């Protein structure tokens, strides 16, 4: 009396991956790339739906991270490659106008460049740190990625705002929008929605703290695979931005040195006045409300009646150990021990030192550096911090307290803040189903 | 209601609905070549539905009949709590395993059919 | 006996042109540099002909070297009395990683 | 313009370590230079005992004194020193302690910094040693 | 007549050559420009098969409907519109309401769908 | 009771813009690259078919224009770059057997070039133009373009030889043709005609006059966007060609230079013989009687009694002051002033070239290539068949309207040619009401 | 039996495998010659169904068509067709005739589409 | 009276070329980019059904001459090119425990090389071949390729084994192979089957030897194009392998010289023991029974009581008269003359080969690539599947048949493994009779 019928559109989903493609409203992105995206975002509310979500085993993520390091070294590409810069450098100490902060930092270089005849050398002289020359045993310096690789200068008519993007999938695929409040990163969802493509996501790139990034809807949320690991890095999210002001006063000069046909080296010029170095200002009040917001959640993840103590970085790398920023073509590295510097029982800010460093090798790949060239004037990079990457250290058994440090060591990280409410799943419009419809002859 | 919109509808009104989503199925510049291969494999999607339909008799046809009878075997249960109390997930998720067996009874029903009907025809 | 073959001694008038030769092998001549020094009895060698063609500071026109391949020699024009002396022919040897002196031609 | 100046010891008893000290004045321990030792003995020709670096703490010695010859480097003073273990009879030379450039320069704007372009500029005042009773 | 020969020709008289207009619908840059204008044609053909299937006229070239003509869309007569005008004047003359009918013969299918499903299951 | 009636590949077309591929019958353009044309093309004339065109918004133009700037760009990579050669050059003048016409025209440049073994250098001489080489600061000169960027040496078995090329529509589209005579370019073509490919193409690049084009139906034609507006140009389009021969007297000589390892600079020799200007002949009454049928034509527009006057170009660089020919290899200059020389109320023509090696054809900075010289004495014979006029503003001034010759725009070459044609997309679906009622 | 499986064996025992055949219808080096021939693949089987579509054969795997088939494409009795040649056999022979085939019978769908049209509107 | 029916999805294939991707279960080919293939390959065989095959023209030989090509000039890309070697250099013999048979083929050269920094130079030494090796003064060396193109120097992290790929027809195509013994190449198969992958076809490069390749099913096969045509290759086929055992006794050392910033050139160091000259070792007594077998079959198609007689190359370049082919990553060029020195009527055999770096792969004039040296020493097992002959004529062929080693190009030793296999378009469209009368 049953025969299978066959149904065509009915709402099936299943969990799978693909290659999404971008939508933009030139940047090193290539926004101009990524399609339009409507005016008019539809976002349709499922009721009765409980989809299960997973930040770790996300597959938009690593798309993402693919993507963006392909755009950034097809960005690269048409760029001036670096290569006749590592020669002997004569650097000295610039000691004009230096403070005791600043002594030793910045080194004035001098050496022999190429021109635009093949026949003839030019006698050029440049301002670098310190921290993007070595001696070679006045004294003769070399530049760190000399013996390692060659690498390309950041073109300056390409801008390294971080616009945001939108990820939408392809036809026949969804993207399941969790909307649920106070949910973590694995676990069912009850309130799942659909929507075209993603929201406006900045690929803002920093270690140890979250800039420019989504706030949370209620209050802090702690995000870890399980507490119970130390080696798994833990995702902190705001609820109330605090506002951070990094700084240079140094105001630098530019200067062009035409090292070939077509070619030219912006180097670092005289500067202009006083030179100070480079600092970040974060407010006191707010950071301090901030961290007990922190504390709070911490605590009711790891039991009442624990001591939290924050602890600075404990070692390696400069760019793991030091917050990373990126805004108006100077990159920076601030210490951020002052920030996690504390610990809890039962017009004031904080300046944290910084530093500046040109060749740079944010991928944390050995082979392919960048280097990013002066730009004039004093940068003023006004931005709000949204969250936190923590690492919990052993402990042993003593539970009545534990040490929070900042963590890093993967840029991935910081995009999972943002795509924890996105999946991406494969629609079945074939069904079967017995009704009493059978056919005739 | 738009897209997925009767996901967590009920099968009997979620039948009502779906026209939209079937309107709704269909390195040099790194977009640009993702966005091809994704178009590529939404056309090759839609052709293989679209195939497996059209070898089943249902070509055009959203909602079809068919001359497989319904084995006891596949469920147990009958149209009263299947159109009235279940959706189309939980559904998918009981029968995923006898998914292969009715879709190859379904496709060699049509031979049977063709044949039948080319005798019937061919005595006319 | 030993590397940097040179002649143990030379006599030779006044006025006229003498030379000084020295042959060693691949590693020694053929892609080093010779030096050649000169040491009186009493007093410490000083450097006369470095680089093959080059002229030390304060040494007069009359002394010139040359190189040619495996052999190097030394070409002291206008031979004058107080040219009795000690030459060197020294350069660096890849194979054993060291300088080596010659034998001594004493003029 | 740069003097080097040598002392040690006149008369030194068979078997033991004989060391020598020079010393740099007007100029650094520092550069493309090679801060070798030659001595000579009487009625036999120069010959080489061994070398450091300026630049680095590499050292290389000649294959007649095999593990028997040390020299150090002191840059904090500007000195260099040559130790002789187990002294024989035979190392009855006038020592000098000379500074040999390694830089050269070509016709186009290339420079090199080795061995190959070796050469002693400036040798010491020389201080003779006696191996007897 | 050929392909698209019938333009100028009246709506009657071009109806008859519907099958010759329906089969001429089907370095490494150079390969990309190609292969981009290739499945571009491939997916206007399917969005229209797609759009024909959905309105119950899959593989008909002449499938007439049961949505009823509005006389707001054009006052004008049949007999002055098959072997009088063109089919370029008459797509200038309801470019606006062809969403609207396109948008109606969805729920007409829909609808002649469930009545037969719901025919077919009471017998 | 009337009911609509859904029906499929209705013959409606809807203007649109898409990515023509290309089709053809060793070559800069890419001959391999195009699928093979075909040899029987369709024209369907289209009877009662009155469709609107427009050669100043039409995208082929456009996108011919990016297909040929890719097709040069993908052309010049294969082959020697020349950046060994921006070095010092001790430059003199060669004074054997030239004319007083080419006096300081050709420079005898001596400089080290690398060779194959990278620590030996290679001292060498060569004869460059005035125009290619710049004085560094008298005997030191800089090659042209040197500071801008690095010229790329043209591949010596890729010819400039201008193929006729095929635009053809993809699926779902269709090339509108307008067969009607007299067409200026806008305005509705009351014949109509679809083809799947385009006729040959020659995509010759020229300046202030058009070469090897189609002549016109049966007269001059006057096309400009406005013709009241003077800063547009006006495409002028000849019923009869103009025979114009081009040739250069000099017996250039060539020698290979190697570089570096498998890179080779062919150098120009000593010259054989005497030394002459490079010169073209145009005939002066084949050149009066078109230039009296442009202004029988023009008056039909400026309206009668108007003193048509022809003037040289007013200033700017070599490339919109002289007219650009390429034809064998070599890139010409030509002072037009002798041919636009005429007032106009109510035996042949010598035209002075210049020879310039490094060029910028396409206007761009940063991209140039070194035209390498070929041997013996080359011979251009072609035929005129358009010019790209401007006029110049005034008040109403006078009756007297000054024409001159312009550029500043390569797409206007080839809008002579694409102008016939027009991309539509091909719209299947239509609905009609007639008396059905599905039975169910 | 698989793919292919009936090629050699003769017809009417190789009708009831059309299933089994209709179904595997549908920067590297790899990359875009994978994807060139997935186009191309994805191509050819609309072109086919384009044709079927056209036809009036649209989703039926044996489709009956109301043409004459006259003994001047070939002389043998219907016997020895499905019982003793094969499909390859088949090609082979009616290969000279298949293209004027396939224009009668659009144009037999065509005039099938307009005496349908019609019947409707008189009735 | 019967009308005409449309069949779809019927059993008809015409012979047609196709894009066949890749299948495969860092490297050169490019393993990781093909699709995975499947666990269980299905194979149909097809009944009652013969179809022509043609080993001469196919196109899957073409297309994978092609697909190897284009994947080993994109796996040179991403690593160093060796521009700067191109420099005098001072050379010399090692006569450091040589062999008399190793006098001059291995040399100490010495020369100036740039460094890390762009204006500091060193002299560094390396040892090359006397194969790669070419003097430019009449003590002073040179490259061979420093007047013919800059070499690049292949990636070490990429090996050079030639694991096996299989190669898959798209949808609508099928890939026929024939399960028939005894076939020759050319002409019908009476025994075929569907397969949509064929099985693995190791790139394996060898000249006058197939090496790593199948084996035939029965006896020895011997394809050719021609028997009666001198000028086509004559193809031999297995049916037992043949072991070879090659090796490099010398040792070398690799170490790393800094070319430049971020690059660093790979140099024979030194030798730490004996130099002796690479060999490959063939045991006479199965190459015997192998040449037997050979000369049977040879018989049977030049008929009996000839005499048949194997001699070594005639003459040319070293890639064409050794036997060239990749042991480990280095590559040999053996001499052969040994094997290929008999006559036939009615212990081991130690081949003398030789190593070089520079190489110029696929014969082509342009494109090189230098080879690395591997430290240890470098041994290698192959199994010798096939030969590739050469005939010549004489006067009314004298009883007597001489064959000599072909060192064709590639095309020839991948088609000894495509020979079972083409590509055929499937048509599901058929239209047939049948008293059936379509409904109005
Ligand atoms: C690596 O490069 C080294 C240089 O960077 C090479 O060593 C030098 O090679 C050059 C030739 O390239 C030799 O120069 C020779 O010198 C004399 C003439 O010079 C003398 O005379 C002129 C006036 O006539 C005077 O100006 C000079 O100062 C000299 O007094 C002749 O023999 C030749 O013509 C030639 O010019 C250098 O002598 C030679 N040695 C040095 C220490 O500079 C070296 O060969 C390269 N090594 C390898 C392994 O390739
Ligand atoms: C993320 O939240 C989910 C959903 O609450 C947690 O999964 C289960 O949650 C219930 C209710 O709180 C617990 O009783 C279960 O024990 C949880 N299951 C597991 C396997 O832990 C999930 O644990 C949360 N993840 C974290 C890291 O807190
Ligand atoms: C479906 O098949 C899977 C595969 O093992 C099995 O886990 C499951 O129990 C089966 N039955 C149902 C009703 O889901
Ligand atoms: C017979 O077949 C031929 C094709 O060869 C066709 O032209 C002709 O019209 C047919 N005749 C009839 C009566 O069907």
């Amino acid at each position: 009396n049953l025969w299978v019928t066959v149904y065509y559109g009915v709402p099936v989903w299943k969990d799978a991956e693909t290659t999404l493609f971008c939508a933009s409203d030139h940047n090193v992105w290539a926004t101009h790339a990524c399609v339009p995206t409507d005016p008019n975002p539809q976002e349709i509310h499922l009721e009765n739906v409980t989809e299960e979500f997973n930040m770790w085993k996300n597959n938009m993520v690593e798309q993402m991270h693919t993507d963006i390091i392909s755009l950034w070294d097809q960005s690269l590409k048409p760029c001036v490659k670096l290569t006749p810069l590592c020669v002997t450098l004569q650097c000295t100490n610039v000691t004009n106008n230096i403070t005791d902060d600043m002594r030793g930092e910045l080194k004035n270089c001098s050496f022999n460049m190429t021109t635009e005849l093949r026949d003839k050398k030019q006698k050029v002289y440049s301002l670098f740190y310190r921290l993007d020359v070595v001696q070679i045993n006045n004294k003769e310096y070399r530049l760190i990625n000399c013996n390692t690789s060659a690498c390309t200068q950041a073109c300056p008519k390409v801008s390294f705002e971080p616009i945001p993007i939108h990820y939408c999938a392809p036809a026949g695929f969804a993207i399941l929008k969790c909307k649920d409040k106070k949910f973590n990163g694995t676990g069912p969802c009850p309130s799942v929605s659909t929507v075209q493509c993603t929201h406006g996501i900045k690929p803002v790139v920093s270690t140890q703290l979250l800039l420019n990034g989504s706030l949370a809807e209620e209050e802090v949320m702690i995000r870890s695979e399980n507490i119970t690991n130390n080696a798994k890095n833990i995702l902190v999210q705001f609820n109330t931005p605090v506002q951070i002001n990094c700084t240079r006063p140094n105001n630098n000069t530019r200067k062009s040195i035409r090292i070939g046909p077509g070619q030219a080296f912006y180097a670092t010029g005289d500067i202009i006045g006083d030179i100070r170095q480079a600092h970040c200002n974060v407010s006191k009040a707010t950071w301090n409300e901030t961290l007990g917001k922190v504390v709070k959640q911490l605590r009711k993840h790891f039991g009442n009646n624990t001591i939290i103590r924050f602890a600075n970085s404990s070692g390696g790398d400069l760019e793991v150990t030091t917050h990373s920023f990126n805004c108006g073509g100077e990159f920076f590295y601030c210490n951020t021990s002052g920030l996690f510097n504390s610990t809890w029982i039962s017009n004031d800010s904080i300046t944290l030192p910084c530093r500046i460093k040109q060749i740079i090798n944010m991928w944390q790949r050995i082979g392919q550096c960048m280097y990013a060239p002066p730009i004039q004037g004093v940068i003023r990079c006004v931005s709000n911090i949204t969250g936190l990457i923590l690492t919990r250290d052993g402990g042993s058994t003593n539970s009545t307290t534990e040490t929070f440090r900042p963590g890093g060591g993967d840029m991935r990280d910081n995009w999972r803040s943002e795509l924890y409410k996105y999946k991406v799943v494969k629609i079945e419009p074939l069904g079967v189903a017995p009704t009493r419809c059978k056919r005739r002859v | 209601l738009g897209f997925l919109g009767a996901a967590g509808s009920t099968m009997g009104a979620a039948s009502m609905t779906l026209t939209v989503q079937a309107r709704n199925l269909l390195k040099l510049t790194v977009w640009g070549i993702k966005q091809l291969q994704a178009r590529v494999l939404a056309v090759e999607r839609y052709l293989r539905d679209q195939q497996l339909l059209g070898i089943w008799g249902c070509s055009g046809k959203l909602i079809c009949c068919t001359n497989v009878p319904w084995n006891s075997s596949w469920s147990n249960r009958n149209l009263s709590e299947i159109w009235d109390n279940m959706t189309w997930l939980q559904w998918d998720k009981e029968i995923s395993n006898y998914t292969q067996i009715i879709y190859g009874l379904l496709e060699e029903s049509q031979n049977q059919q063709e044949k039948n009907e080319q005798d019937l025809l061919a005595l006319d | 006996q030993s590397v940097l073959t040179q002649p143990p001694s030379a006599s030779e008038a006044a006025r006229k042109r003498v030379s000084i030769s020295c042959s060693g092998s691949f590693s020694n001549i053929g892609t080093n540099s010779v030096s050649w020094y000169q040491h009186l009895p009493g007093t410490a060698p000083k450097l006369l002909i470095y680089h093959n063609g080059q002229r030390a500071s304060g040494v007069s026109d009359r002394f010139s070297g040359s190189k040619s391949g495996t052999s190097a020699s030394l070409a002291i024009s206008a031979l004058q009395t107080e040219d009795e002396a000690d030459y060197y022919c020294a350069t660096w040897d890849d194979m054993l990683n060291g300088y080596f002196f010659g034998a001594g031609t004493r003029l | 313009q740069v003097q080097l100046q040598q002392w040690g010891e006149g008369l030194v008893k068979p078997s033991e370590t004989l060391s020598l000290s020079c010393a740099v004045y007007g100029g650094s321990i520092s550069g493309h230079y090679y801060w070798s030792w030659i001595r000579q003995a009487p009625g036999k020709g120069l010959e080489w005992i061994g070398k450091i670096d300026a630049n680095s703490a590499s050292t290389n010695y000649n294959p007649s004194f095999k593990n028997r010859v040390s020299i150090s480097k002191d840059t904090s003073k500007k000195q260099f020193y040559l130790n002789l273990h187990s002294v024989t009879a035979a190392d009855t030379a006038v020592y000098y302690c000379a500074r040999g450039s390694i830089y050269y320069e070509d016709d186009d704007g290339y420079y090199y910094s080795e061995a190959t372009y070796l050469h002693l500029h400036l040798w010491g005042q020389g201080v003779v040693v006696t191996v007897s009773s």
